[PDB]
């Protein structure tokens, strides 16, 4: 008898490798969990929705932080039609010398990745101009997360 | 009839073959540190780790990313081998915590009876001592393989 | 965990009953939850604190006598080459720390060389251990402050004290380049006892143990 | 292990117990059928869920039903 | 049957060579199964996990890893030589369990001595919906 | 700095943080999960 | 005599707690040394930079960046 | 039958070993090409795996008429020869040079054949009985399953082992004929000139068959440009055959991924529809059997793949060669 | 995939200026294939030639990566559990009856993936491979020229 499927006592009695896969797969199937009522199920879903909200806000805060750190948002503001957006810098130790040289796009120094997520146009449209404001947005979104 | 099962019983799987019934193979396997029941787990761990950490330095030095750099290929290969040795030591400790949280109830039942009460390797603290011997042997063998590339009459 | 606590109104950790001295209930992450682990961490704390005490009093002595800066002292000229100096340092420490570890195995005391405990004067008392622990932790924090003021200010402790006495309103940490970092950090540290109090208030009967990879307190959770 | 249930639609053809190579099913006397027999499953924990009894069942719908779930070392057909 | 028989370790075993299909470590840490039959002459039968073996004239003993192997051998023997065998279950601690002929007359017969178990007097498809048994821990077919 | 107070990370931070979450954090994840799965009651 | 040196080698790290702590400390120390000091001394081709390479992109015109 | 587990286990081990040290080399070369490090490749310019045994056999067979077969006028073939025969200005047969890429592809072939023979021999050996199902002999040769018991015994019959073996032989022979076509078009077939000999493709097999992306771009994309541009010409039927083969290959995956219960229920709905206005057939419509569905899927898959390769090969070799 | 093929090809022909090429080439499927999956894939597969490497080397690697994951999805989708159980049983016998490795023993018994699990993992591998290869091709064909 194991204890990894704490939600499913029958799954913990499984002595095979199927227990791991089924416990991972039936992780948020609260309606089939052992000894669980309706009210606790609803409260668990409420907490899970809060968790997904926190994850979403953390992810967009990270997008703001990485754009403000390693992007070319000021250069994109000065010239949107010419300068390409930059998502995040590339630090891969398995990269070769030509590989570093082939990813310094957008007028950057190190290896960077060109952003095609559309956040540069969106943030230029809503009045965000400097990376200071993107940094403040990132820390505020981390705070609300 | 050379081909026969061990101890004259057919209900088992593994059967006695001239690959296994050769006296050279049997005495080589019995004298290996992993099958030396009368020795402490840390000593056989030291021998096993020494052998494996000595062999692991080879491919990292010879085929490493900096193999064309003279004087730094051996250092990088040996420290990567030591890191791999540490990874295997972590694996050994995790296996000792995992497989020995319970207690065995039966012996090994060696040939012609005369079984030892319990193998100290198959315990929790025994396997922890085995992992300690393994990592000590691993870094010592890696360090020996480094200095064997420092003094040399041939190649490396 | 002692009536005096790390913040006033705190609850002791379940393993921190206060049997060992120097207890103040300060175990947020609960690093040591095993008595063998707890006593090894106490011995390691005493070792690092004693070295911090020796290093700090050497720092004040060297700054008082006028010797040059400590972080630049490694590049200064010295008799005996650093190679054989390092070699004899490991040569003597492979015996000193060996005797220390063997004495800790057989007795548990912090003796020196063949003398366990190395107390020829004989002021062995629990209050002496408590005073040593407090002064040691203060020297730990003092060495961290010395390293910080060597890094960002580039001046010794005596020069830092003179700059604090000359203009304390502006020649502080909070007006430096690591200023607002320290402001946010100390604001988080001020908020920190209230979040712990809120966890205790809402969690009236729950364990609420901090489950972390460094401890097996999560085994009782599930 | 799995759950094996026999409903009253069974007519006692005693062929569901022949198709099961695990001795899960058994035939008990009954009075609700012409053959005066009914399938029963005393050794239900030995079942693997191979549904050979459902294949052998002639009634529509099936008198003997096997429900999967809660696998064990005997329900998974493991010799190791 | 009339009296429950206990297996005898003194019965011989059929002549067979080494087969890789057979007992494993599960026979040590967990239970294993032993099949016993009485033969009038030396015949050749196929093992459920190996090749072909010659049974002995008289009692026989076969150790198999699973109950399915034992019942496959039992069905093969009953179809071929009308042997009517029986198999046991030997646990890791030495406990011996009697499995196949609990009444001694096989599951095909009734013997008027066994009770009904896991039988529903309702028709299949008359079970309640899962909404009616939600958050109860009981399946509709378990009622 | 001119309002670098929403703290700008150093230009050498990737060299420490990329292997930290590529090599150490996966190692802690495997070790913690493997201790979780092989836990008997 | 040979066994004693390795016995005292293991006795300080015999516990699985001690060896887990040792491998964790060495792993984080080595990873923190790598990149910060491990790179730029082996001349790893991630911390060097370009000479003057790959500023323009787009072979079908437009010539961004 | 007695030691079948040992045979299957050793065959599985050597299959996995061959797969790793035949395909991870390709993936590694793909990575170091994508990492901008061609000097770390498993290629001739970088560190190499020279097929010394094949080259030694070639040299022995070239020198075989000199000593071991003195009555032969020349070598038994021009694979290992030294002369380039040419008829009508086109190279009939010229010596074949074996390098690192040839070593990689030959060991990939060995891996693929070892896996296919593993599947077929496991199907043959475990057809009678197995540790999972001891009574597999009484279930016949071609049966779909023994039910979802023991975790699910689908495709446990020897027929389904052969059903997978058809796909694995398809993969093996497809890689074999791809190797043949690329090697001939890059190192044998071509037009002879007064200044040297020019092949169909400019020797791209030596420098492009070390990576999967190189294989793709320089064989399936560098060629097949005449199949797509065959419209309005004599080879347009080859393009039609190509796209119809794409259709039949893609249509097979319906019969392969799906099962029978969903299709039986859909057929039940269609039977209701035909019942509403009384066009119900007297023969009850039923879905294809599980073995029947597997057979249809593998047959349509093989037909689509074979006709795809047939159309591509023939259009490329007629529009160019 | 159909809606994104339509969007990408129509917009690519709009941006390049030859809307007539899409108008006269989207009628027949061979024109669709030749002028979308072949013409626009020229810059994608030239990410890392043996001659050299460019910025689209990551997109070609992602393209082949999605192909490989889709192929592993086929591996999980075509073959079904029941043959893998016997193969795993043979591997179990191999591990249990070998020197220097029977000392290390599993705590969780190796068991082949369940049929529902098989469908899930085949669908998962299929979908991530599909998404990655199409994203790589789309961004490489739209970034190679503009
Ligand atoms: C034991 C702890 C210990 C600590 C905290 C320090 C502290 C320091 N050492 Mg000293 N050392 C230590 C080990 C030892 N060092 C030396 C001898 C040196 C040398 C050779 C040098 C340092 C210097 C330095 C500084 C490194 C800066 C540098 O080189 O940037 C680049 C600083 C971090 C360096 C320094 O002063 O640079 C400013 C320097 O040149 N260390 C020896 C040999 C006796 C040590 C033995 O314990
Ligand atoms: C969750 C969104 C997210 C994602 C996917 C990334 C992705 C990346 N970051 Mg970034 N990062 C983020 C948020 C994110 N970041 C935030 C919010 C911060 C500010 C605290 C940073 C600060 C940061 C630094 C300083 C560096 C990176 C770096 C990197 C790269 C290497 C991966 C790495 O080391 O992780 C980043 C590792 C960290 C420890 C920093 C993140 C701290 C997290 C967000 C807080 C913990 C939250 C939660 C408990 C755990 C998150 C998991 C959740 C998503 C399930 C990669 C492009 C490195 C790089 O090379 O830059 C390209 C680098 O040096 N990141
Ligand atoms: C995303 C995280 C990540 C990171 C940061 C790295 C980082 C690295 N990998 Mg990669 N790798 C990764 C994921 C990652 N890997 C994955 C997921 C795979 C599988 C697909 C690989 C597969 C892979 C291969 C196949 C190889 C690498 C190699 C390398 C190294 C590049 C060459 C180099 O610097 O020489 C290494 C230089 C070093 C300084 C590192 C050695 C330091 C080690 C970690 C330990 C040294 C301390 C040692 C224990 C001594 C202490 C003793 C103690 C008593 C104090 C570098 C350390 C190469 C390598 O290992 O080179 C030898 C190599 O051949 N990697
Ligand atoms: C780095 C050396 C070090 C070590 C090994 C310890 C160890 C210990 N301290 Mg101590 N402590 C230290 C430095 C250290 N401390 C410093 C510098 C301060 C001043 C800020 C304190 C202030 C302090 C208080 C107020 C209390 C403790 C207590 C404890 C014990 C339980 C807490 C625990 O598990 O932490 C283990 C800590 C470590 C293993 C080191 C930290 C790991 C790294 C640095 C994290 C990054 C344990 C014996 C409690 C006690 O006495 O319980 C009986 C207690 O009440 N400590
Ligand atoms: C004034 C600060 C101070 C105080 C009150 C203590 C207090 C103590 N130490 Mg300590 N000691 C200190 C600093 C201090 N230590 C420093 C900085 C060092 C390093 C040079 C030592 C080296 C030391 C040794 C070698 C030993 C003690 C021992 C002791 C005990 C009695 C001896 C005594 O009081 O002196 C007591 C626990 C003894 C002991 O084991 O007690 C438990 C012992 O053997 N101390
Ligand atoms: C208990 C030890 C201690 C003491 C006596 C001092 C005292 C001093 N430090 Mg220092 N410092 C400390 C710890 C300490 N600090 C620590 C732990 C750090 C972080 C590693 C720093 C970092 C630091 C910097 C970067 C600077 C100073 C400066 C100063 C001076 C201005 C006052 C100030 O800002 O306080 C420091 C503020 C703190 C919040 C630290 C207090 C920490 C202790 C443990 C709390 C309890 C204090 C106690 C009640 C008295 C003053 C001489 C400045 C200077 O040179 O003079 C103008 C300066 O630039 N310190
Ligand atoms: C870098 C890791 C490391 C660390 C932290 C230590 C630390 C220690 N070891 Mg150790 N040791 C190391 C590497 C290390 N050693 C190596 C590479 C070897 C060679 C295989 C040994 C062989 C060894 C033996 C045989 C013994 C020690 C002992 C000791 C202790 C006294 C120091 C001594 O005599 O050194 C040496 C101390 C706990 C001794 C001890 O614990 O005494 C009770 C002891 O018996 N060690
Ligand atoms: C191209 C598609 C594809 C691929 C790659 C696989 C892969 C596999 N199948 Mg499968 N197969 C497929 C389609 C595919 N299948 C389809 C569609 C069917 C249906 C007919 C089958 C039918 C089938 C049968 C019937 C059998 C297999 C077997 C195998 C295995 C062969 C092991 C080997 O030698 O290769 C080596 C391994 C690989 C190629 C996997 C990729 C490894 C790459 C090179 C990366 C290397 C490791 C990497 C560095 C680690 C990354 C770490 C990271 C997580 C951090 C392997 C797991 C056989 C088996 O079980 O083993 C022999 C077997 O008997 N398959
Ligand atoms: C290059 C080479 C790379 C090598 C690998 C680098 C990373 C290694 C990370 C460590 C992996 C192992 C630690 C996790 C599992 C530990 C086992 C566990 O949960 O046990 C509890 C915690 O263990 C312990 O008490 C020991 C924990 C080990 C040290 C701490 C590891 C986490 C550090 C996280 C750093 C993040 C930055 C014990 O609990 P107990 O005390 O009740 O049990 C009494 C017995 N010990
Ligand atoms: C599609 C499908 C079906 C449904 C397919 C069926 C019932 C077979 C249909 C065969 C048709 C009727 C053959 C004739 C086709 C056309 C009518 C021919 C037209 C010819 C023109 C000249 C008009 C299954 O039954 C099935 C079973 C198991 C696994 C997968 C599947 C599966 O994928
Ligand atoms: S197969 Fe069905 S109908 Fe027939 S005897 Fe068994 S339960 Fe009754
Ligand atoms: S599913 Fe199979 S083992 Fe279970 S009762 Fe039915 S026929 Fe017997
Ligand atoms: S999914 Fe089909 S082949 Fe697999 S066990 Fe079920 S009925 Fe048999």
């Amino acid at each position: 008898t194991k204890l990894f499927p704490k939600f499913s006592q029958g799954l913990a009695q499984d002595p095979s490798t199927r227990r791991i896969w089924y416990g991972l797969a039936t992780a948020h199937d609260f309606e089939s969990h052992d000894g669980m009522t309706e009210e606790n199920l609803y409260q668990k879903i409420f907490a899970s929705h809060f968790g997904q909200l926190a994850i979403i806000f953390l992810w967009t805060s990270g997008n703001l932080f990485h754009v403000a750190w390693q992007g070319n948002f000021e250069q994109w503001v000065t010239d949107p039609i010419h300068v390409r957006p930059i998502a995040h810098a590339i630090w891969d130790p398995h990269f070769g010398q030509p590989a570093v040289e082939a990813f310094t796009r957008g007028g950057a120094s190190g290896p960077v990745n060109i952003a095609t997520s559309g956040v540069y146009q969106w943030w230029y449209t809503i009045g965000l101009r400097s990376n200071q404001e993107l940094y403040v947005s990132s820390v505020f979104l981390a705070l609300v997360s | 009839q050379v081909i026969q099962p061990i101890n004259g019983d057919p209900f088992v799987g593994m059967l006695e073959t001239p690959v296994t019934s050769a006296p050279i193979v049997a005495n080589y396997l019995s004298n290996l540190p992993a099958y030396r029941t009368g020795v402490a787990p840390n000593l056989r761990g030291v021998e096993i780790g020494l052998a494996h950490g000595f062999l692991l330095a080879g491919p990292f030095i010879k085929l490493g990313p900096l193999r064309d750099v003279p004087g730094t290929a051996e250092v990088v290969g040996c420290m990567s081998a030591a890191g791999l040795v540490l990874i295997l030591a972590l694996c050994l400790s995790l296996y000792g915590n995992a497989a020995f949280q319970n207690q065995p109830s039966m012996g090994k039942k060696t040939l012609s009876g005369r079984p030892l009460p319990q193998d100290p390797l198959m315990s929790e603290e025994g396997w922890a001592k085995f992992a300690a011997g393994f990592t000590v042997g691993g870094l010592s063998g890696v360090a020996w393989a480094y200095i064997l590339t420092q003094i040399l009459p041939y190649y490396s | 965990a002692g009536r005096e606590m790390w913040y006033p109104g705190a609850t002791p950790p379940p393993h921190l009953d206060g049997s060992m001295l120097g207890d103040y209930g300060f175990d947020p992450l609960r690093l040591g939850t095993n008595p063998d682990r707890l006593k090894w961490f106490r011995e390691a704390e005493l070792m690092n604190g004693r070295w911090a005490m020796a290093a700090v009093v050497g720092i004040l002595f060297t700054d008082l006598v006028g010797l040059p800066k400590w972080w630049e002292a490694g590049a200064q000229t010295y008799p005996i080459d650093n190679q054989t100096l390092l070699i004899i340092e490991i040569a003597v420490f492979s015996f000193l720390e060996s005797k220390r570890y063997e004495g800790y195995k057989k007795t548990g005391g912090t003796g020196f060389a063949f003398f366990f405990p190395f107390d020829p004067m004989g002021m062995r008392s629990q209050d002496k251990e408590l005073k040593e622990l407090k002064n040691g932790r203060l020297a730990m924090l003092a060495f961290l402050g010395f390293a910080s003021t060597a890094a960002v200010n580039g001046q010794g402790p005596i020069e830092s004290l003179q700059t604090h006495l000359a203009d304390p309103a502006h020649n502080n940490i909070f007006t430096s380049s690591v200023g607002k970092e320290s402001c946010v950090f100390v604001a988080v540290l001020s908020i920190l006892p209230m979040l712990i109090e809120a966890n205790k208030a809402l969690g009236k009967g729950q364990e609420s143990v901090p489950l972390f990879p460094w401890n097996e307190e999560w085994e009782k959770v599930a | 292990a799995h759950v094996v249930k026999i409903y009253d639609t069974c007519i006692g053809c005693t062929q569901c117990v022949r198709a099961c190579p695990l001795d899960v099913l058994e035939m008990v006397p009954w009075d609700g059928c012409k053959a005066a027999q009914m399938a029963s499953s005393p050794r239900t924990e030995d079942c693997v869920g191979c549904k050979r009894c459902e294949t052998a069942c002639p009634t529509d719908f099936l008198s003997v039903r096997v429900y999967l779930g809660n696998e064990s070392t005997r329900s998974l057909g493991l010799a190791y | 049957p009339w009296k429950q028989p206990e297996l005898d370790p003194d019965t011989p075993s059929p002549i067979f060579g080494g087969s890789t299909g057979g007992l494993l470590r599960k026979a040590q840490v967990e239970e294993f199964y032993v099949t016993t039959w009485e033969s009038p002459k030396e015949q050749i039968f196929e093992m459920p996990t190996g090749g072909a073996a010659i049974m002995r004239k008289g009692p026989n003993l076969l150790k198999l890893a699973r109950k399915e192997h034992c019942l496959a051998l039992t069905t093969q023997l009953r179809t071929k030589f009308r042997m009517s065998p029986c198999f046991y279950r030997v646990y890791a601690d030495g406990k011996v369990e009697y499995l196949h002929p609990k009444d001694g007359v096989y599951p095909e017969k009734v013997n008027a001595g066994r009770v009904g178990v896991n039988q529903n007097m309702r028709s299949i498809g008359k079970n309640v919906d899962p909404i009616k048994v939600k958050f109860t821990g009981s399946e509709p077919f378990e009622i | 700095a001119t309002e670098g107070y929403p703290f700008v990370p150093p230009d050498w931070a990737p060299a420490l943080f990329v292997p930290l979450t590529g090599l150490v954090l996966p190692a802690v994840g495997m070790a913690w999960a493997f201790t979780y799965i092989q836990k008997e009651r | 005599l040979q066994e004693e040196f390795f016995q005292r080698a293991t006795d300080a790290v015999s516990r699985r707690e001690a060896l887990n702590g040792f491998v964790a400390l060495t792993g984080v120390a080595s990873i923190a040394l790598f990149g910060l000091k491990g790179a730029s001394t082996l001349e790893l081709p991630i911390t060097k930079g370009p000479r003057m390479e790959k500023t323009e992109n787009g072979k079908g015109g437009i010539l961004r960046s | 039958i007695r030691h079948r587990d040992a045979i299957i286990s050793h065959l599985n081990w050597v299959s996995i070993f061959l797969g790793f040290h035949s395909f991870g080399l390709y993936i590694h070369n793909d990575t170091m090409s994508a990492l901008g490090r061609p000097q770390d490749m498993f290629s001739d310019t970088a560190i190499q795996l020279q097929p010394v045994f094949a080259q030694w056999i070639q040299n022995t067979h070239f020198t075989a008429p000199q000593l071991t077969a003195p009555n032969a006028l020349a070598a038994t073939s021009l694979t290992w020869g030294g002369d380039v025969v040419a008829v009508g200005g086109k190279v009939a047969m010229m010596p074949i040079a074996l390098g690192t890429s040839d070593f990689l592809v030959h060991h990939i072939h060995a891996f693929t054949i070892h896996v296919t023979v593993l599947i077929l021999l496991k199907g043959v050996l475990f057809a009678r009985s197995s540790r999972l199902i001891p009574d597999k002999a009484n279930l016949g040769f071609r049966f779909p399953c023994d039910g979802p018991g023991r975790g699910g015994t689908c495709q446990v019959s020897a027929w389904d082992h052969v059903f997978l073996g058809l796909f694995w032989m398809y993969n093996s022979l497809s890689i074999v004929i791809f190797h043949f076509s690329w090697k001939m078009q890059s190192d044998v077939w071509g037009t002879v000139t007064d200044s040297g000999v020019s092949h169909i493709t400019g020797g791209n097999f030596a420098q492009s068959a070390n990576t999967i992306n190189g294989w793709l771009r320089d064989f399936l994309w560098a060629q097949s440009s005449q199949v797509i541009q065959s419209y309005g010409s004599a080879l347009s039927a080859y393009g039609l055959m190509f796209l119809g083969a794409h259709f039949v290959w893609a249509f097979s995956l319906m019969f392969l991924f799906s099962g029978r219960g969903y299709w039986q229920e859909l057929i039940e709905s269609i039977v209701w529809a035909h019942n509403k206005l009384r066009v119900a057939p007297s023969i009850q419509p039923r879905a294809l059997s599980i073995t029947q569905g597997r057979a249809v899927g593998v047959a349509h898959y093989l037909l689509g793949g074979i006709a795809t390769t047939w159309s591509f090969f023939l259009a490329r070799i007629i529009a160019v060669g | 995939g159909w809606v994104t093929f339509y969007w990408h090809w129509k917009h690519l022909t709009l941006w390049q200026g030859n809307v007539s090429q899409f108008d006269e080439s989207s009628t027949y499927l061979m024109g669709w294939l030749r002028d979308y999956l072949w013409l626009n894939s020229s810059q994608l597969i030239n990410g890392y030639n043996p001659f050299g490497m460019n910025s689209l080397s990551v997109w070609a690697w992602t393209f082949l990566f999605g192909h490989l994951v889709y192929a592993t999805g086929f591996m999980f989708l075509i073959s079904w559990r029941g043959y893998w159980q016997e193969l795993i049983e043979t591997l179990v016998w191999a591990h249990e009856k070998t020197p220097l490795a029977n000392l290390v023993y599993w705590k969780d018994k190796p068991v082949a993936l369940s049929i529902v699990q098989a469908r899930l993992v085949g669908l998962a591998h299929f979908s991530v491979g599909y998404i990655f290869t199409y994203a790589a091709f789309l961004i490489a064909s739209t970034a190679g020229r503009f």
